[PDB]
């Protein structure tokens, strides 16, 4: 009976870690991804009659 | 089947040639928007500078391709019947190459949008961004070297 | 928040779940000993030679868009820095080279061994030591490329404000890039007298 | 064989040696860091002062030099003939977790110190001890975790 | 910590506002100016410093005290919009709370105008430009202010601003409008105050608060004064004038709105270090923009820090007000108050 | 029933199915949305420019072909006797193109939002935007092939 | 291998050892940096108050020498072979001695940084700033109590 | 060991003896940080009333001396060999006093900050604060009612 367990087999956990390591990175690209903002000044068209 | 040979063990590479084409393609995502906004910005006013600011979009795509380049080396190494100590190894190939190129993208989309946008305030800075823009593109290619050295060892002398 | 939320309603799991099996007299199921011994010494030695190189990469690409992105808005109005506070990214890169003269190393100690010797005393031995060394060298490198660029997108701020202050700041560039070379000997240290599985 | 003798021991205690590096150059780094943006942020005006303020990144340093001793002793008592209790074990992993955090507490200490009175230091230069008082109160934090990572060391084996 | 994410957005701004300082003049450079003959060999000398070529396309009798202080403002104008343009995030925010202070300004201006009945061209020149929105001329149809309010006034994002401001008269005056003008100011700098609070991180959350804390303080200084001159104001009235975010609030605006005279005005100062003195001796006027000079000097011994931004076009006002009145003494060929320059670089 | 083929295979296989089509729908939504608002800001103006403008909505959509194309392959390979090995197959396959062309789907919505309104001031930046967009849609081409290679592997030579 | 005394024993031990180093030189830190910051703002002004404002610091150093005594003293008691009680019982004198010279920190730096700074304006403030830092150096003081009596008993009527 | 007294039953007492000092000591930490802030403004321009407003320190201080005597009273009843009925109400007598200390602490700053920068402004509030801080000194008295008829059910009638 010197079994980890029969459900919680150590196959099973040696899997669940990596997929738990891998999820992490991906978590972590998609934050930075997300705020991604675009620089609308350079694009739009301004003038002023004060200025100019 | 065997102490040896389980039914789990192609999972960690399957997993593994995955995860070298997601997270080189995010980093090459991440770098061609980001730059790729700068060239949106600049070629208003200076529209003669089209052609040579779309070297950092280049840089980028490049990442992306050593990732390919691994998935398909590992591809061919897997089996219905293969061993553990192979399967870690396609394991730790995807993940060097993956975790490497993801972090040389974003940095080549941080310093590809500021050098296209000073360059053309200063004809003379655009030299001091292909330099510091190959010191992020080898940085995916460290990654690649080490995926490359693991996969040799994969199926030797296995039994 | 959310996501602070899960991280309270994890702790919260694992309490009830410890003390569910303390009470009823089933303590020892939760055993991290045999997790230790009946997992395979590969994972644990192909993690570390990834987490090395990989950790290794992220700092010095951190310090290289930190630096690189001060000195090219510098650049602007005094153009002659960029060849100069080039120095900067060379301290930046190098710590991703540690990383890589690890993993030459560790990859040579990658050998097949027999399923009756597997879980023996030498080839656990020698998973446990590849994991700690590869974090060890991994983390630390991650440390000391985030500080050296912080330092080196200071001193091209400066040098474009004058020329004699860049020499004076890279005295500090200094000390911060000896942090990666203590770590890189630290896990020679460590896996000296780990041995090729048998 | 032997019940005080398990094969998982080694585990601990590479763990300590891992935490007395990545914990002590994380405090190295934090003062450097911040040090260094308040000795270049004056240099715009008063350049004279920048030879005499580097007293807080050789501080710094010395905190580096604290866990990589600690490293080293537990490596040396490490090794795959040596039969390694888990005793042992528990008391290498406490080693690394003292100094580590002893030094990461003594690096973000010297980093804002060092800041604000750099920056201030170029209006007055009557408060130049005060500051290096003030310094050697947040270096003998990280003596104090490595006086007793030293013990420890000396008791697992025996 | 300070430079850890600052650089993903903001590396490139901080860098090239970083090389705009040091074309700040220094002291040495406003003396060659000083002892200049004419405006012709005043253009010559500022060819060496970092405004350049200027005043290439203008010729001898064209110069003017007038134009030179046009085409020095002009090229800070085109380099903060430039600096706006590459900005996203909270720091396009942030940039946009710095214009909203100076089309109250110009809201103030045009209205002002109307009274008078002058024409909107002769007013137009009048206005500051980073205080342009597309239906400022608009504000020259309408006397009434709920007209102008409704019609004109609600698109723009000072529309949160005139709660506490209908209380005007059908006819509307000088006297009203001011009142009008200092309201405004009330709440946007408690608006552009719990902004930074919550959004802009620190070191910079601490240098603004300072920064915005002098802007309060000065103006609460300057309302009571200005009373002195009216017959007699209701005290309860001045509180809702003054802001509530320096040093002097609380304890300070309660007396400073039952201040009947100078000397009672002194009373609530000189429990305050900082203002203790301004009062006592000189120029008042003189003694904030010293003031100013000084913060804005200790906000650049920072690093990974967004208040540069204000920090530098304060700077660059205040050179340009320096220019304008060594040139006057020029042409005036008075030189007793040359020397009334202030720097602190 | 068998040791190499259990009863739970097939639960790895359907989600391979399920996630190819989910997360390139998401990436080219994401597309369409961030890409369509700029269309309907400068086409108030000059709707001269609508049928020119569309095409970042093209490219959104033909990533979210390459996740059908996967989906359909695998459906065909599903059974309720089959490897565990081929379920590992088919879920590595539904992620690479699935995640890939999630990253494709980011950047063709930044590019296009940002490059149809610069060419609504310049219309020589059209040729850049164009070029620009095609780095980004080869992001998830290169995922497909990874995918096909493996389902390829996933039913020969297994017991 | 007896029941009463296990092999994992020492480790609860350990972790007093140690819990007593890490909360009070975070405690200590933290005092001694922002004190630290509110005499040199002052001292600009008035640089004959240094050797007097340097108080606040010294009371945190107080704070991490009371838990130097702890673990230097538990340390002396650990061994291979001892009881699960001598353990429990060092862990609550390392978390008591932390955890409490944690929150004199707190009280300490808070009390300083305004002491200092109101000392340079009316100089009878003194003397009340430091009753207040006895009322928060005495809270580290009882925690220190309460570990020399839980250590007295560790090893006293035990098997 | 034993059914009834099993050799984790020290555990939850050694936890229960830390928690009354350590949850206090944070209370009672938050009180004379906060309350120390605000007596260090007032006292700038009136120093007279210094002494009167220590009174709020005060009573923070004495919620760190009830976790105290709790604290002693549970090292005098530990033991190797004692049931777990002796071992969960000395947790339950630790969370009380604990965690009702940690309650009166933040009342106590809260109010003591508000009333003593009010009652430079006007001398007769100083009775109504004090008044007010007496019905949050005494949550923390009720929290040690409830601790010492624990305790002193803790050894009665058990095996
Ligand atoms: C609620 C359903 C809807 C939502 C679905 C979303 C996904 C949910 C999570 C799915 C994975 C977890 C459930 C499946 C675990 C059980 C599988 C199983 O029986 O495998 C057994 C077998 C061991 O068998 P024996 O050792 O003989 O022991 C006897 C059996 N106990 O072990 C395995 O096959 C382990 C396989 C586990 C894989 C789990 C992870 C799957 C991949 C998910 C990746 C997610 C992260 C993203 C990665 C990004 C980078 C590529
Ligand atoms: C797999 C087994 C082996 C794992 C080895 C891992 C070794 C890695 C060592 C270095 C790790 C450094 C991580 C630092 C992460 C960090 O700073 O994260 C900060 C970040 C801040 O988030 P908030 O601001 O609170 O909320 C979001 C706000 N939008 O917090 C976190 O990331 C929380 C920490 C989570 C760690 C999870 C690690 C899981 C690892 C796999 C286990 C299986
Ligand atoms: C069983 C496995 C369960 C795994 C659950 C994973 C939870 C992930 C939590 C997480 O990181 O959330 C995203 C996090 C939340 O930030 P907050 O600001 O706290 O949001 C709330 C604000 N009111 O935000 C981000 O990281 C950025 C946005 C992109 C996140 C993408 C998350 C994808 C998660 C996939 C899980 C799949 C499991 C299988
Ligand atoms: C082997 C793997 C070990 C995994 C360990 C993971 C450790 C994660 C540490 C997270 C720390 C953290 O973010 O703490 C947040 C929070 C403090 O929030 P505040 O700052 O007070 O919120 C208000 C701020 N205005 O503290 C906690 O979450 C404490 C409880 C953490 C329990 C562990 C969480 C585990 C999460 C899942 C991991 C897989
Ligand atoms: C979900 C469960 C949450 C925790 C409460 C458990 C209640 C319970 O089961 O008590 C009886 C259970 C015995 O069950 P068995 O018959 O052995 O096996 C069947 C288990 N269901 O008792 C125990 O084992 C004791 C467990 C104590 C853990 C701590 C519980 C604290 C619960 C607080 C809940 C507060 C509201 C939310
Ligand atoms: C945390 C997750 C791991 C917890 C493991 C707890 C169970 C365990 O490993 O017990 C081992 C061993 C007992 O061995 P047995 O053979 O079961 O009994 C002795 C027979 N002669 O445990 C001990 O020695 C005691 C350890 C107790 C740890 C505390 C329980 C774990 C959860 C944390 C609880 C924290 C306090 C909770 C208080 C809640 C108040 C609201
Ligand atoms: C899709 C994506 C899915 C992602 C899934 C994420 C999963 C995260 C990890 C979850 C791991 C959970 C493990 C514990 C589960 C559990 O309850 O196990 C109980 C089970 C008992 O089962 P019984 O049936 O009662 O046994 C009867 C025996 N006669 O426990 C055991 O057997 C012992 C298991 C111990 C596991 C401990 C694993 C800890 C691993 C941590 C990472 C390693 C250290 C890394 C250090 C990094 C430092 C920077
Ligand atoms: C605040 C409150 C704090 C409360 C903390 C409670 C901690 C509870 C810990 C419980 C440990 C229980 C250990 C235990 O009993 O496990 C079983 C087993 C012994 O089993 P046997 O008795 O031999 O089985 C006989 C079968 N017939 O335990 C052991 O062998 C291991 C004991 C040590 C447990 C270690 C737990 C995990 C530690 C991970 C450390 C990671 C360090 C990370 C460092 C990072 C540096 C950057
Ligand atoms: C040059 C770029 C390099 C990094 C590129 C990304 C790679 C990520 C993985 C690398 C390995 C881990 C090293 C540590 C990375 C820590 C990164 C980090 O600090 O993440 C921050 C980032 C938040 O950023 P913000 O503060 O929102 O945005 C910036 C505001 N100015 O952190 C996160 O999003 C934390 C997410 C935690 C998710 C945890 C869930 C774990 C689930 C496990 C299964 C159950
Ligand atoms: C991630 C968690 C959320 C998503 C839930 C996904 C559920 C799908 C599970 C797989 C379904 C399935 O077919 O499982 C069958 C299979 C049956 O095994 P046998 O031994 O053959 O049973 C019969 C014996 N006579 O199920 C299992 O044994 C798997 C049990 C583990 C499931 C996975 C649990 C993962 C939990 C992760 C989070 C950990 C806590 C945080
Ligand atoms: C077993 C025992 C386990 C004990 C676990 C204790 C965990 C404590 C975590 C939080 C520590 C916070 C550290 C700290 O700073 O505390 C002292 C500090 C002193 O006051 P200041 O913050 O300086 O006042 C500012 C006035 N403007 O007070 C606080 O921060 C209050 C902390 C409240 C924590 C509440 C935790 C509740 C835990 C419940 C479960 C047990
Ligand atoms: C087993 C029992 C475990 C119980 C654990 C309880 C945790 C206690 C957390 C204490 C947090 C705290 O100190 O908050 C006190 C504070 C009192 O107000 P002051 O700060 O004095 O003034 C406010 C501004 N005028 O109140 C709060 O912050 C509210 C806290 C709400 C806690 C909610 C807990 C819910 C738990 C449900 C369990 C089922």
């Amino acid at each position: 009976d010197d079994i980890l367990s029969s459900i919680w087999t150590e196959g099973l956990l040696m899997c669940l870690i990596v997929s738990a390591l891998l999820l992490f990175i991906l978590i972590v690209a998609l934050s930075w991804i997300s705020n991604l903002d675009i620089t609308y000044g350079a694009l739009e068209k301004s003038t002023n009659p004060i200025k100019k | 089947m065997t102490e040896l040979c389980p039914v789990y063990a192609p999972f960690f590479g399957a997993i593994g040639c995955a995860s070298a084409i997601i997270f080189t393609s995010l980093g090459a995502a991440y770098g061609t928007a980001k730059s790729g906004v700068g060239i949106c910005a600049t070629c208003v006013l200076r529209p003669d500078l089209l052609f040579k600011n779309i070297v950092p979009v280049i840089m980028a795509g490049i990442i992306a391709i050593y990732g390919l380049v691994v998935s398909v080396l590992v591809c061919y190494s897997l089996g219905q019947k293969q061993a553990l100590y192979t399967g870690f190894i396609q394991l730790g190939a995807g993940l060097s190459v993956g975790l490497s190129g993801l972090a040389a993208g974003f940095a080549i989309g941080i310093v590809g949008d500021a050098g296209v946008r000073g360059s053309s305030q200063q004809p003379r800075l655009f030299v001091g961004m292909i330099l510091i823009l190959i010191f992020a593109e080898v940085l995916g290619l460290y990654g690649l070297i080490v995926a490359l050295l693991l996969n040799s060892r994969a199926t030797q002398d296995v039994v | 928040s959310f996501s602070h939320f899960l991280y309270y309603l994890v702790l919260i799991v694992v309490i009830v779940y410890g003390l569910y099996k303390l009470f009823t007299g089933h303590g020892s199921d939760i055993n991290f000993g045999k997790f230790l011994l009946r997992t395979s010494p590969y994972m644990w030695a192909n993690l570390g030679i990834a987490l090395c190189v990989g950790l290794s990469v992220v700092g010095a690409a951190w310090g290289i868009f930190i630096t690189g992105s001060s000195m090219i808005g510098a650049g602007v109005r005094a153009p002659r820095i960029t060849t100069k506070n080039l120095i900067s990214i060379i301290f930046c890169e190098v710590v991703a080279i540690y990383g890589l003269i690890i993993a030459i190393v560790f990859s040579s100690k990658l050998t097949v061994a027999t399923a009756e010797n597997m879980y023996s005393k030498s080839n656990l031995y020698t998973g446990y030591s590849l994991f700690w060394a590869g974090i060890t060298v991994g983390a630390s490198n991650l440390i000391c490329g985030i500080a050296v660029g912080i330092t080196g997108a200071t001193a091209a701020i400066s040098d474009a404000a004058d020329s004699a202050l860049f020499v004076k700041i890279l005295v500090i560039e200094i000390f911060g890039s000896i942090l990666g070379l203590l770590g890189l000997i630290v896990g020679l240290l460590m896996a000296g007298k780990a041995s090729e599985f048998q | 064989s032997n019940i005080y003798a398990p094969l998982y021991a080694p585990f601990f205690g590479f763990a300590g040696c891992a935490a007395a590096m990545v914990l002590s150059c994380l405090g190295a780094a934090i003062g450097t860091a911040k040090s260094g943006i308040g000795i270049a942020g004056i240099g715009t005006f008063k350049p004279e002062l920048i030879m005499k303020s580097l007293i807080p990144v050789v501080m710094s340093g010395i905190l580096a030099i604290y866990g990589l001793v600690v490293a080293v002793l537990i490596a040396g008592n490490l090794s795959p003939t040596e039969d390694y209790t888990l005793f042992n074990g528990f008391m290498h992993l406490s080693c690394g977790l003292c100094v580590g955090f002893a030094c990461l507490s003594s690096g973000y200490a010297i980093g804002m110190v060092g800041d604000v009175g750099v920056r201030k230091y170029m209006h007055q230069p009557r408060l130049f001890v005060g500051i290096v008082l003030i310094l050697i109160f947040s270096e003998v934090l990280g003596l104090y975790g490595m006086i007793v990572a030293l013990i420890l060391n000396t008791r697992g084996s025996e | 910590m300070e430079g850890v994410y600052f650089n993903i957005d903001n590396g490139f701004i901080e860098g090239v506002v970083r090389g705009y300082r040091n074309g700040l003049l220094s002291n040495n450079q406003y003396i060659n100016l000083t002892q200049c003959d004419t405006l012709e060999d005043l253009k010559l000398q500022l060819s060496s410093t970092d405004y350049g070529n200027f005043l290439s396309s203008v010729s001898s009798e064209s110069l003017t005290t007038s134009l030179i202080q046009e085409y020095a403002s002009s090229k800070l104008y085109h380099e903060f919009n430039y600096i706006r343009d590459q900005s996203s995030g909270s720091t396009r925010k942030f940039m946009d709370y710095i214009t909203y202070g100076y089309m109250i300004d110009n809201v103030a201006l045009m209205i002002t105008g109307t009274i008078h009945d002058r024409d909107k061209g002769e007013i137009l020149q009048r206005c500051h430009p980073l205080g342009w929105f597309d239906t400022l001329p608009t504000l020259s149809v309408a006397t009434d202010l709920e007209s102008l309010y409704e019609t004109v006034l609600v698109d723009t994002p000072l529309a949160p601003y005139f709660k506490n401001c209908f209380d005007t008269a059908e006819e509307l005056d000088d006297m009203n409008i001011e009142i009008i003008r200092n309201k405004l100011y009330k709440a946007y700098l408690e608006d552009f105050y719990n902004f930074v609070t919550e959004e802009i991180p620190e070191p910079a959350k601490e240098c603004m608060q300072t920064l915005l804390g002098f802007e309060a303080d000065r103006r609460s200084i300057n309302i009571a004064l200005n009373s002195l001159q009216s017959s007699d104001i209701d005290p309860d009235l001045k509180s809702d004038l003054l802001p509530n975010i320096g040093k002097l609030y609380p304890l300070a605006t309660f007396h400073l709105a039952q201040a009947q005279d100078f000397e009672g005005v002194r009373a609530a100062l000189a429990n305050v270090y900082e203002y203790r003195g301004f009062l006592e001796t000189g120029n008042l006027e003189d003694h904030f923009y010293q003031l100013e000079m000084e913060l804005c000097r200790d906000a650049f011994t920072q690093q990974f820090a967004i208040s540069t931004v204000w920090a530098w076009m304060k700077s660059k006002e205040q050179e340009v007000r320096n220019i304008t009145w060594i040139a006057e003494c020029i042409a005036q060929n008075q030189r007793e108050r040359i020397n009334n320059y202030i720097s602190v670089y």
